[PDB]
RNA sequence: UGAAGCUUUCAUACU
């Protein structure tokens, strides 16, 4: 886990020995894995790159983070309000600095991760202070423009 | 870290002692060649060394022990006592003033969520 | 040393952690007794120790009055504070930040989960100050006392209510003379009770109340406390009367009243002063003892279990089971003794996970070699073995190699690669 | 966007005199 | 995750 590097962000014309390939130049990538769904049957954007050294792991998650790989923020990484349709290159502090200017937030963000990778599943989670800032993150950043992504804020619970 | 506090320190030390606003011991230590980054209010530990500024200066109050003894709050408990239940009743205060102040937001957002937004008039 | 600048906001900042924490401990809720004397008596701790620092800091201020002239001067400055940084101008490769110094105040002021206590107060505990019987201050012990008056009286016509009875007394008649051998008794009976009205209350002030209560005994109990209307002034000493003011007076600075008498001013004023802090204590905790004494009276009227009560308060197919190689079990010392099922099963076993951690308790990887090897001591001896083979088939130039060193440049070719570095340094 | 429509951020409104101010 | 063997009264296909 330590050796590989968790990609997130990738497009369908993103393959498994084109990740390889693409990682050739930081590192002797040793092995790439894409886990397939089970529904569609293809690569749902997160993937595994296994290199000899932890060195060129480090290299190549500081070198190919936040890149726009085949129109799609590839990142890659050490292996009520919702957030949906997030880029993998921010972080929890990242979120938490992005999420300060709109209002105040009450604790440190969460983001949910994929039971196999553990690196980005696709959606997050943040509570706020008040319902001021709840809803000016659902007025502003509820369709703002982030790092090569559209995210999109929603009520996680609502009561009619 | 302790370097840096230690100079936090020497510089609030300092900076306690001086008889102007702009007349301190770390002004002209600054055109003195001597790399300071924590005077610029634009860093986060200009915060602390104006916390420690300001307890340098309230150590140097004529109570604080520099001609006068304390008997009050050295010699009496049933003062610390009344101190203690004071400060105790104020948090209280302070928790029913923030409990209040939620509420009165809580109702403010419920006011907004149940307002007409399709009543546009432009004058 | 900043003695007046650094050691008194220390100080201070101390006492304000003192009244922070007295301030939290006095607004949570309590509910229990027990709990609420560790409270108070961890909060007595807590303000002996901010009176300690008050009184240490109060006493740096002798050489301050001596600083401040050059202290305060604006014709100084910078030049002892360049020196001072050039003294903390020293190796910075410590790499190590410390957090600890106002967060360990805070930590060390505060309470766990798991045990409500300080860490100062970590090792106080409240069966090492009262008993079992007392209840953390909820009554009082008299058995002892209640014994130690029968062996005194020499006489078993007295029981505990009686004792209540006689004890609940304040100014009336005493039961025995006061020259006999039960002041010796009534001493310890006060002792006791002074013990138990400060293990009562450990956030009041214990020195202000026996400072008081010397006065009182001084000014008002050694003057005629109790004024009639012989019965006009009564003694508590002498154990007489008076006429009136003036002969008292007269009488105070007599002769048998100062040392002339076995129960004078001189030798029985321990026993008087005794027997005023008994009364105070009876007085201040009537209560108290009005508790104990219905407790008394409710373990009396109770039988004996309620005495008793009060004082302990399906199977696989035979052809899944045959024809796979079932029923026969292999077992490996390696593997913790952990037996395995059929042949196939156990062919795998050498590569899982729990017979690589077995290996590596013993510190030989796993690889081929070791495979269908169960035993300890068969896999250290053929380790042995091949560590042998292999460290002898390898080329190792440090004992393999033949260098002539040009010491005789001529001569002595036996010369290892390691002696020709020590020839050539 | 010239401004910022939010209400705890840059609004206010005196009770005293009732006067609603919004920048 | 896995281990589908053996037999006949079956029944169905190919030589
Ligand atoms: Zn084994």
């Amino acid at each position: 886990q330590d050796a590989t590097v968790y990609v997130g962000g990738l497009d369908e014309k993103v393959s498994e020995p084109l990740l390889w390939e693409l990682f050739l130049q930081a590192g002797p990538v040793v092995n790439t894995h894409m886990p397939k769904d089970r529904v569609t049957g293809q690569h749902q954007g997160y993937g595994f790159v296994e290199f000899l050294s932890e060195e060129d792991a480090d290299y190549a998650i500081k070198i190919m983070n936040m890149i726009k790989l085949y129109g799609k923020p590839i990142r890659v990484n050490k292996a009520n309000i919702f957030i949906g349709n997030l880029d993998p290159e921010i972080d929890e502090k990242l979120l938490y600095d992005t999420f300060s200017a709109f209002g105040v937030i009450l604790q440190t963000p969460k983001i949910m991760r994929d039971p196999d990778t553990g690196n980005s599943k696709g959606y997050a989670f943040i509570n706020f202070a008040s319902f001021d800032a709840s809803d000016a993150a659902i007025e502003a950043m509820n369709g703002q423009y982030l790092c090569n992504r559209p995210i999109t804020v929603s009520y996680a619970f609502k009561k009619d | 870290s302790a370097f840096d506090l230690d100079v936090v320190k020497l510089t609030a030390q300092f900076v306690a002692r001086n008889g102007r606003q702009f007349l301190t011991q770390l002004m002209q230590k600054e055109q003195r060649n001597y790399q300071f980054d924590f005077l610029r209010p634009q860093h986060s530990l200009f915060n602390y060394f104006t916390k420690l500024v300001e307890q340098y200066t309230k150590i140097l109050i004529p109570p604080k022990g520099l001609f006068s003894k304390l008997k009050k709050e050295a010699e009496n408990p049933r003062e610390v006592l009344d101190q203690v239940c004071y400060r105790v009743e104020w948090a209280k205060f302070q928790e029913r003033e923030r409990k209040k102040e939620e509420e009165e937001k809580e109702k403010e957002r419920v006011a907004y969520a149940q307002i007409d937004w399709h009543d546009f008039v432009v004058v | 040393m900043e003695t007046i600048l650094e050691q008194q906001r220390r100080y201070h900042e101390e006492k304000e952690r003192l009244m922070d924490v007295m301030a939290k401990e006095m607004l949570t809720k309590k509910s229990t007794l027990r709990d609420q004397i560790n409270s108070d008596h961890r909060t007595r701790a807590m303000q002996d120790r901010y009176m300690e620092v008050s009184g240490n800091l109060r006493d740096l201020y002798d050489d301050k009055d001596g600083l401040r002239k050059e202290e305060l001067n604006a014709i100084s400055g910078p030049n002892e504070f360049a020196e001072f940084y050039n003294r903390l101008k020293q190796i910075k490769e410590f790499h190590r930040k410390h957090p600890n110094e106002i967060c360990v105040p805070m930590s060390v002021e505060f309470e766990e989960l798991l045990k409500a206590r300080e860490n100062p107060s970590e090792e106080a505990q409240n069966l090492v100050e009262f008993t079992d019987e007392e209840g953390y201050g909820r009554y009082l012990d008299l058995h002892d006392c209640y014994l130690k008056y029968i062996n005194l009286k020499a006489s078993e016509k007295l029981d505990y209510i009686t004792y209540l009875s006689i004890f609940d007394q304040l100014f009336d008649i005493p039961k025995e003379r006061k020259n006999a051998e039960y002041k010796r008794y009534l001493e310890m009976l006060l002792e006791y009770l002074q013990d138990y009205t400060d293990r009562v209350k450990p956030l009041q002030d214990q020195n202000e109340l026996f400072g008081k209560i010397q006065a009182e005994f001084e000014k008002k109990w050694e003057n005629g406390t109790f004024p009639g209307w012989e019965e006009r002034a009564q003694r508590l000493f002498s154990t007489k009367g008076k006429s009136l003011e003036s002969l008292d007076t007269s009488l105070f600075a007599k002769n048998p009243k100062s040392k002339g008498t076995k129960r004078d001013t001189e030798r029985n004023k321990d026993i008087a002063f005794l027997e005023a802090q008994i009364y105070e204590y009876v007085e201040i905790l009537g209560e108290q003892r009005h508790l104990t004494h219905e407790n008394v009276q409710r373990k009396q009227a109770r039988t004996g279990e309620e005495r008793e009560e009060e004082e302990e308060e399906k199977p696989i197919p035979y052809w899944l089971y045959k024809l796979h190689g079932l029923n026969i079990n292999y077992n490996c010392e390696i593997c913790g003794n952990y037996t395995y099922r059929g042949p196939k099963a156990f062919q795998r076993h050498f590569a899982e996970w729990r017979h690589a951690h077995g290996m590596r308790c013993l510190g030989i990887p796993n690889t081929a070699h070791f495979a269908n090897v169960t035993q300890i001591e068969d896999a250290v001896s053929l380790w042995a073995k091949l560590k042998l083979q292999k460290a002898s088939e390898r080329w190792q130039p440090d004992t393999e190699e033949e260098y002539e060193d040009s010491s005789g440049n001529v001569v002595n070719k036996k010369t290892y690669e390691d002696l020709k570095r020590q020839g050539l340094l | 966007e010239i401004d910022k429509a939010e209400g705890k951020f840059w609004t206010h409104w005196n009770r005293e005199t009732k006067q609603f101010f919004l920048q």
